[PDB]
RNA sequence: GAUGCCGAAGGCAGGGCUAGUGACUGGAGUGAAGUCGUAACAAGGUAGCCGUACUGGAAGGUGCGGCUGGAUCAC
RNA sequence: GCUGAGAAGCAAAAGGAGGAAUCCGCCCGAGGAGGGGCUCGCGUCUGAUUAGCUAGUUGGUGAGGUAAUAGCUUACCAAGGCGAUGAUCAGUAGCUGGUCCGAGAGGAUGAUCAGCCACACUGGGACUGAGACACGGCCCAGACUCCUACGGGAGGCAGCAGUGGGGAAUUUUCCGCAAUGGGCGAAAGCCUGACGGAGCAAUGCCGCGUGGAGGCAGAAGGCCCACGGGUCGUGAACUUCUUUUCCCGGAGAAGAAGCAAUGACGGUAUCCGGGGAAUAAGCAUCGGCUAACUCUGUGCCAGCAGCCGCGGUAAGACAGAGGAUGCAAGCGUUAUCCGGAAUGAUUGGGCGUAAAGCGUCUGUAGGUGGCUUUUUAAGUCCGCCGUCAAAUCCCAGGGCUCAACCCUGGACAG
């Protein structure tokens, strides 16, 4: 407000902070899976998440969500984590890339093939 | 009174507001200068000067209501621009120029006050005093 | 890097299409299920008047957009200096000239080595073209006689006073740069402007 | 000591010399003195401001073969 | 360039002063002007110079690890004496 | 060649700062459903709130001062 | 020439070529330009839950030392120096031309490209030398690897390639000195993993293609349908034209510089002929924001989601189908930064009840401060000069068929 003021640097700004903390500045991490099991969402969602924990490279523990429908992970398997929310399960702030290392493609999945790592059908 | 000039700007303003075509001012060779100014753009309508023990007072009047009180499609504005706390200053090209032209803008230079007109055809800047609409 | 879909199709859709097809559409037949999306959404103006921009010349988008860039640079109108910038590309010139039956033919026409700009060889379509510029075709028999047959078979006396054409060698001449009233389509420019002002 | 050479600019395959006037120990593209001339094989383009040839010349700049040659088609070592 | 004046924080030692130097610069961001001062051993050989003189400072080569300054005298400044009335 | 001064690791010793970990413990947060009560929002069933002291399983209670962001009645 | 008030004292050399002329050298001064060394103004991150720090420290003399000024060193004398406008301490960081974003004001960053600094296994020394405290030099200590006939030695890829390892992730143990630049040489020339080029990779930006014209309004099929028909769809099939690209043959550069010769790239770029629609379309989305909709399958399940939120029998939000829409050799998802964000606000906000006026005064630094004349000219303004490297951004031309990219010229800002 008063010029006086400002100048004994009265405005700071806040920081850019973060929503993936565990990757530090990566577009995907290596982990592997501590335990993999299902949990409840927040309701009034009701369902049964297929969720794994990963132990990731850059020493953290986290929680990652697996996509698509169906899946083979087993603990001490080595997957590939993404960032993005699952806004109904608290704490999850993962995903699991499927069509790599020790995740397969979604089986059957004929639209949005990309998104699950899936081949072309001939 | 910290500062003089916003001070008779801000009376103006003030009685402008209030549809009054009669302000009293007190005078200084910044003030008569400024009203000198005011009057050949044509933003008021009359001015002149009286003196009652060693105070002096430039009485302004004001151009009438737009066609009723009410219904007042137009008013007066003023803005002060370089005051106490930052001075405003502009070289040449930087002179401003208030909607498009239509206002005016006070420059105290080393010619002297003027508007902005005055500035470019001498290709004079200076400090920025106040804009007019 | 070309649209090569159906085109009556884009042409219901947009509107009527010179750069395109000749062939005026099918009643529409829609009048049976009557089916809309209700009306447009403002976007979905802005967006149709830039599709019938850009599938008249058949440019691509990322192109468009870079025409678009070099428009705002320039100093004037942005609308009008666009719409300048793709009325200049050689094969559009090469159209309306009726050295061509539409813009892929032309298009094709300058892609397969057929024309020459001031006695040399041009193959790429977007070749802008200058004023005092001449539109030759190369001097064999095939090239010769598909310029030939249409520009002769086609009736169309419209030329739009920026362009010469000259009888037996068949020398096109590009003139000056073109009017505002004389551009290819009916675009309002200005919502296309519009468009693009997110990029 | 200083030198008159030439720096390379332009692109791949297709390649286009400044002759400038630069101390000997900088690098073959880096920083100068004075820019000079203008040179290009493939366009055929050559030319010389000698007013600064000279000057340089003058205070004892060496130039190296090639642009030594340049400046001898332009009769700057007959002025000398 | 041009010389800076100043005025004299300490006298107390031996062949130099202590100037204060007062200037104003306009901020980077916020466009008002601001004091900065800054102090500087100058060297003052014959001690002319008491504490509180107005002097102006000027530059020569290094005579210590701080002084790099001569102690110069006043070089323009408006007389205090009085002047006519008309 | 020897020797003096200065001398890097190396040694010891106490400092400052921070890193990890630790029996147990104090509270915080989210858990539809559990227990106890019902403090708050209506004059919320003893008006409420702020400070403070004493006590109570717990929300709380009372004292002492203050305020209305108090209802009813007075106009 | 150097020391010195002087008297005086003190200091140099190198020859090799050629038959000779002459050339390249050598020693001492005195200049020039360029390259370095120093000194100072200004600008140069976050933290007060870091408040006092400094004793060769701040200055003075005398002796030393340095290529040169200097606590650079040392002895003596004096008690200064810095600090709430943030010293010291802790934390992060190479800096700048620039790049990205922003309507602008300014925010974020510092790959390639160019300048400067610093470093060379971890620390410390010096020596040589015009120049180093020296990446492919020396010495020592340490840590680590190798060779050894066991007594001893050898070494330093953060040079070009390359291997392990870490990692989401980043290439060939390539060709050549032909060009430019360096080193040495009288020259002939030799050496250059600088550089010039190739190879690998859609990493990015730019260009082009995957056909063009005609095509009963008749048929198969998918999907929808109130069974009337609609729609995929002029779309395909089908008929002709064209050949960039593909294929098979031919010729074949500039880049080389003034004596000819000399080309790694390469028989590549380009040019002439012969075939032939022939060799080449995917990926997201379709509830609102947001362009694009229906049907079958599921039933708070399986699943989606950027946010609101969808899903308990007919789901425009799940999965499939058909259809549409957007982009297009790319299309999406994640990470990072600025924007939108007026959400840290100078331009550009607020504080009676929404977050927010110290419980109230007195007052030190600090900020702002009435009127009139004069002075000065620090701000301020105007002119002229120097500079703010080139490249980049901006304007005007020119060259690669165009564009990206390159080249010439010039300039507003500040
Ligand atoms: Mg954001
Ligand atoms: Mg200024
Ligand atoms: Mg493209
Ligand atoms: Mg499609
Ligand atoms: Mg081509
Ligand atoms: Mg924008
Ligand atoms: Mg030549
Ligand atoms: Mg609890
Ligand atoms: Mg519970
Ligand atoms: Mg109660
Ligand atoms: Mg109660
Ligand atoms: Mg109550
Ligand atoms: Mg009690
Ligand atoms: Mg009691
Ligand atoms: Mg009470
Ligand atoms: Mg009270
Ligand atoms: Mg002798
Ligand atoms: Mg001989
Ligand atoms: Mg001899
Ligand atoms: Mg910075
Ligand atoms: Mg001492
Ligand atoms: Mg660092
Ligand atoms: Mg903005
Ligand atoms: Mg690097
Ligand atoms: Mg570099
Ligand atoms: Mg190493
Ligand atoms: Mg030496
Ligand atoms: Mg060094
Ligand atoms: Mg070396
Ligand atoms: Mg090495
Ligand atoms: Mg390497
Ligand atoms: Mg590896
Ligand atoms: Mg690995
Ligand atoms: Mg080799
Ligand atoms: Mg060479
Ligand atoms: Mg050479
Ligand atoms: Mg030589
Ligand atoms: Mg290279
Ligand atoms: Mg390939
Ligand atoms: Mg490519
Ligand atoms: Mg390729
Ligand atoms: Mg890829
Ligand atoms: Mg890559
Ligand atoms: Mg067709
Ligand atoms: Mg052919
Ligand atoms: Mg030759
Ligand atoms: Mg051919
Ligand atoms: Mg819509
Ligand atoms: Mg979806
Ligand atoms: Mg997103
Ligand atoms: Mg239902
Ligand atoms: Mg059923
Ligand atoms: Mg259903
Ligand atoms: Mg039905
Ligand atoms: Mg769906
Ligand atoms: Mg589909
Ligand atoms: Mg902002
Ligand atoms: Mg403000
Ligand atoms: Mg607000
Ligand atoms: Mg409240
Ligand atoms: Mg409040
Ligand atoms: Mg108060
Ligand atoms: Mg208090
Ligand atoms: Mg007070
Ligand atoms: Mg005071
Ligand atoms: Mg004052
Ligand atoms: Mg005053
Ligand atoms: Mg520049
Ligand atoms: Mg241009
Ligand atoms: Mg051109
Ligand atoms: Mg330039
Ligand atoms: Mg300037």
């Amino acid at each position: 407000p008063t010029i006086k003021q400002l100048i004994r640097n009265t405005r700071q700004p806040i920081r850019n902070v973060t929503k993936s903390p565990a990757l530090r500045g990566c577009p995907q991490r290596r982990g592997t899976c501590t335990r993999v099991y299902t949990i409840t969402p927040k309701k009034p969602n009701s369902a049964l998440r297929k969720v794994a924990r990963v132990r990731l490279t850059s020493g953290f523990e986290i929680t990652a969500y697996i996509p698509g429908i169906g899946h083979n992970l087993q603990e001490h398997s080595v997957v590939l984590v993404r960032g993005g929310r699952v806004k109904d399960l608290p704490g999850v702030r993962y995903h699991i890339v499927r069509g790599t290392l020790d995740a397969v493609g979604v089986k059957d999945r004929q639209q949005g093939r990309s998104k699950y790592g899936v081949k072309k059908p001939k | 009174g910290k500062d003089t000039i916003a001070d008779i700007i801000t009376c103006i303003r003030n009685a402008d507001m209030n549809r009054k075509g009669t302000v009293r001012i007190v005078s200084t060779n910044i003030t008569e200068n400024i009203v000198k100014i005011l009057l050949r753009e044509g933003f008021i309508e009359n001015a002149r000067k009286h003196q009652e023990r060693n105070k002096y007072f430039l009485v302004l009047t004001l151009r009438h209501r737009r066609n009723k009180k009410g219904p007042y499609l137009n008013t007066f504005h003023l803005k002060r621009v370089s005051r106490p706390g930052l001075r405003i200053y502009s070289n040449y090209q930087r002179i401003p120029r208030i909607l498009g032209g239509m206002g005016i803008a006070i420059l105290s230079t080393s010619r002297g006050i003027m508007t902005d007109r005055e500035a470019r055809l001498e290709g004079i800047g200076g400090e920025i005093l106040c804009y007019i609409w | 890097s070309r649209y090569r879909g159906p085109r009556f199709k884009k042409i219901r859709r947009l509107g009527a299409l010179p750069g395109l097809t000749n062939k005026r559409p099918r009643a529409g037949s829609d009048l049976r299920n009557q089916s809309r999306s209700g009306k447009r959404s403002q976007y979905r103006i802005r967006l149709e008047e830039k599709q019938k921009l850009r599938f008249h010349y058949g440019i691509t988008e990322r192109q468009l957009l870079k025409y678009v860039r070099i428009a705002r640079k320039a100093k004037g109108s942005t609308g009008q200096v666009l719409l300048q910038l793709l009325e200049m590309r050689l094969d559009n010139i090469l159209f309306r000239l009726g050295m061509a039956p539409t813009i892929p033919g032309a298009r094709q026409l300058v892609n397969h080595r057929h024309i020459l700009v001031n006695g040399r060889i041009v193959d790429i379509p977007s070749y802008r073209c200058k004023p005092q510029d001449t539109i030759m075709a190369r001097d064999e028999q095939k090239s010769i006689a598909l310029i030939q047959n249409s520009l002769d078979l086609s009736p169309r006396e419209e030329l739009p006073k920026h362009l010469t054409l000259n009888p037996f060698p068949y020398k096109g001449l590009v003139n000056q740069i073109i009017d505002s009233k004389w551009v290819g389509l009916k675009i309002n420019e200005l919502l296309v402007v519009e468009y693009y002002s997110r990029q | 000591m200083v030198k008159l050479r030439l720096k390379r600019c332009g692109r791949k395959q297709r390649a286009v010399y400044r002759i400038v006037a630069i101390d000997v120990r900088s690098r073959r593209e880096g920083r100068d003195l004075q820019k000079v001339g203008f040179y290009d094989p493939i366009k055929s383009q050559t030319y010389l401001n000698v007013p600064a040839i000279l000057d340089f010349l003058e205070k004892g700049a060496q130039p190296t073969e090639t642009v030594y040659d340049i400046l001898k088609r332009a009769e700057v070592f007959k002025e000398f | 360039m041009r010389s800076m004046q100043g005025k004299v924080i300490c006298a107390t030692n031996d062949k130099t002063v202590n100037v204060e130097v007062v200037r104003l610069a306009p901020h980077p961001k916020y466009k008002r002007r601001v004091r900065k001062k800054k102090k500087y051993q100058a060297h003052d050989p014959d001690n002319q110079f008491k504490v509180g003189d107005w002097v102006q400072l000027d530059k020569c080569r290094p005579i210590s690890k701080t002084k790099t300054f001569l102690a110069v005298a006043p070089e323009g400044r408006q007389s205090s004496a009085t002047r006519p009335k008309p």
